[PDB]
């Protein structure tokens, strides 16, 4: 059916799903889980950032036999950040299963230490392509019991520099391995890989788009000189759990952040003219609730964020959509100078939406 | 030998999610209408198609229009575009747009070694059409539908044969930006794409006819190619380091 | 380029509040 209980998972795994607060299957979960449970390969078109993990980790965990100390399932991802995210979700979902071991290994984890780690039981490996192939070829990661492999964001896994690495990985695995493949896009390389390796895959085309539905949108006619005063008013009236305040330049981000800080606001800031590692650190602290508001440029999923402020109104309708759209939040407020008035109506039309005058 | 061969698109369709095929006679009336469409009878042909084609045959009509007409009849792109404007059916418009994207990607992701002679043209034509029914009508080309800038970066990496297909395609799409109140220079979306083309243009070994494409496009967009601001997006990307995650 | 009007000629207190209108 369409309830988690319908999939007849182990009670331990369902308890894991319950404790995640996952009440009803998402559409990608509804489409992926019963087919993957049967053993069929999957070919899925889903956007990046879509909650694919929640779909494929469940049948992966259901497939495990914890009476065996062997690696039995692998998830291959193109970035260190996705590896961390997926392994965390996997560790939480499986926390009732009694002895299930999940390990993440990337170019960003220490190779010596990871090798020592693989001396002990590991059932599930989450990894970047380069690191896991290196580990398999060194004999450290033994993969003759792997019965399932997931490829997440397969287009990035199968780009020019990586296609052979992925091919080599696949050739070390039991020929009958179940494959679950997820991708936003389907270049020739992914098409080739598909044809060679996937076996009559179940096809899923679940492309959730960014939408404005459910987002209340307002604008306020303001001069540039008045913008912080207007911000003062907003943050003295709304209930803000967390907010994101977008500006159109790195210079404006810093100046604003430093200004409102001096005025007693809680904020971090992030923009283009910073080291990436610094950027990641700040964003991670914002997510963990160490400030209330993030001031930033366009660089982009944080549940606590209930208000987005466009302190500078964007030039492009697509930028606007990325700033306040959601896949499937609360309030968006636009500060509009005279010179923004054209883009306001234009972006409104392009996106087929409504941005109402703010209530007094 | 055949300038209008669309077999590449037809074979790809025989593997798309099969749709509702109208009866042969409704199929025949649709062909008649599009064969005989002109500026002088457009309003009547719109009423004709409405009184003839049931709603469930709409997907097939968008497929017929895009694959079999628009792909090989660039001289009537304005006509078919104006037909969309007269029909005023937003759902049909999205089917047409989706089908446009679908056929474009079929050609972009085809193995060029096995391409038909006509495929370069089919892609240029569909590109020209895409710009006309999006940018020229002040509607964005969303990166989640087609990532034009990335397409150029990716083609650069694959080589000259890929660039031979991709660069004229991008030029045809961008021609409509100059007729767009929203997307004409200096719109940031248009300019980012133009700055990547300028970078391409700087490549000493980029084929001359591709340098020509970019320079003609510049003139059509009233841009001084020397005032563009190419960066290092082509180089850049430490591909060796990136192998380590 | 230049330094913003709201940084230089901005408020020196959070209580400096203006009316909100889209009119």
């Amino acid at each position: 059916g369409n309830e988690f209980e319908d999939y007849c998972l182990k009670r331990e795994l369902l308890m894991g799903i319950f404790e995640m607060g996952w009440e009803k299957p998402s559409p990608i979960q509804e489409e992926s889980i019963p087919i993957a449970l049967s053993g069929r390969d999957i070919l899925a078109r889903a956007k990046n950032g879509t909650g694919k993990s929640g779909a494929y980790l469940i049948p992966l965990l259901e497939r495990l036999d914890l009476k065996k100390d062997n690696i039995q399932a692998m998830v291959i991802v193109p970035t260190r950040e996705l590896a961390l995210q997926v392994s965390q979700i996997c560790i939480q979902v499986s926390k009732h299963m009694g002895g299930a071991k999940v390990m993440a290994t990337t170019g960003g984890t220490n190779l010596r230490d990871d090798i020592m780690r693989l001396d002990d039981t590991v059932h599930v490996v989450i990894a970047t392509p380069g690191r896991i192939l290196d580990l398999i070829k060194k004999g450290v990661a033994k993969v003759d019991h792997v019965q399932m492999i997931v490829l997440d964001e397969a287009d990035k896994l199968l780009s020019q520099d990586f296609v052979q690495i992925m091919e080599d990985i696949i050739l070390t695995l039991p020929k009958n391995r179940q494959i679950l493949l997820y991708s936003a896009t389907f270049p020739l390389s992914v098409q080739k890989f598909m044809n060679s390796h996937l076996q009559k895959p179940y096809e899923i085309n679940l492309m959730e788009e960014l939408t404005l539905k459910g987002v209340t949108q307002y604008y306020a006619y303001v001069t540039e000189r008045q913008k912080v005063h207007c911000l003062n008013t907003l943050f003295s009236r709304l209930q803000i759990n967390q907010s994101i305040i977008f500006c159109n330049s790195s210079q404006r981000v810093e100046l604003l952040a430093k200004k409102i800080s001096q005025l007693g606001y809680s904020c971090f800031y992030i923009h283009a003219k910073m080291r990436q590692e610094h950027r990641n650190r700040v964003f991670h602290d914002f997510r963990n609730g160490l400030c209330r508001n993030l001031v930033c440029t366009d660089l982009f999923d944080i549940q606590a964020v209930n208000v987005v402020i466009n302190f500078d109104f964007p030039k492009l309708a697509e930028t606007y959509l990325h700033r306040i759209g959601r896949s499937g939040l609360g309030l968006a407020i636009n500060l509009i100078t005279y010179d923004d008035r054209f883009n306001l109506k234009s972006i409104e039309e392009q996106l087929g939406t409504e941005i109402k005058p703010i209530p007094s | 030998i055949n300038t209008t061969n669309i077999d590449t698109l037809l074979v790809a369709t025989d593997q798309t999610e099969r749709i509702v095929e109208p009866p042969e006679n409704i199929q025949e009336k649709i062909a008649f209408i599009f064969n005989n469409l002109s500026q002088s009878n457009m309003t009547q042909k719109v009423e004709e198609l409405k009184e003839t084609v049931k709603e469930e045959f709409m997907p097939w009509v968008s497929q017929y229009l895009v694959m079999k007409r628009v792909s090989i009849e660039p001289n009537f792109h304005s006509l078919y575009s104006n037909f969309l404007d007269t029909l005023k059916n937003p759902e049909f418009n999205k089917m047409v747009l989706n089908e446009t994207y679908r056929n474009i990607k079929v050609l972009l992701t085809s193995d060029k070694a096995a391409a038909n002679f006509s495929d370069r043209s089919l892609l240029k034509n569909l590109g020209h059409w895409l710009g006309m029914i999006t940018l020229a009508k002040n509607k964005p080309i969303l990166h989640t539908d087609l990532d034009v800038k990335s397409l150029l970066l990716e083609a650069y990496v694959k080589g000259q044969q890929e660039l031979l297909y991709v660069v004229p395609f991008v030029a045809k799409v961008l021609e409509s930006s100059i007729r767009s109140v929203v997307f004409r220079p200096p719109n940031p979306w248009t300019m980012a794409i133009m700055n990547v083309l300028a970078e391409l243009h700087q490549e000493h070994d980029l084929k001359l006819n591709l340098k020509f494409e970019i320079e003609v496009l510049c003139k059509n967009l009233a841009l001084d190619i020397n005032e563009l601001k190419p960066g290092n997006l082509l180089k850049d990307k430490d591909r060796l380091k990136n192998l380590d995650e | 380029e230049e330094e913003p009007e709201w940084f230089s000629a901005g408020p020196t207190s959070q209580s400096e509040t203006i009316e909100l209108t889209g009119f």
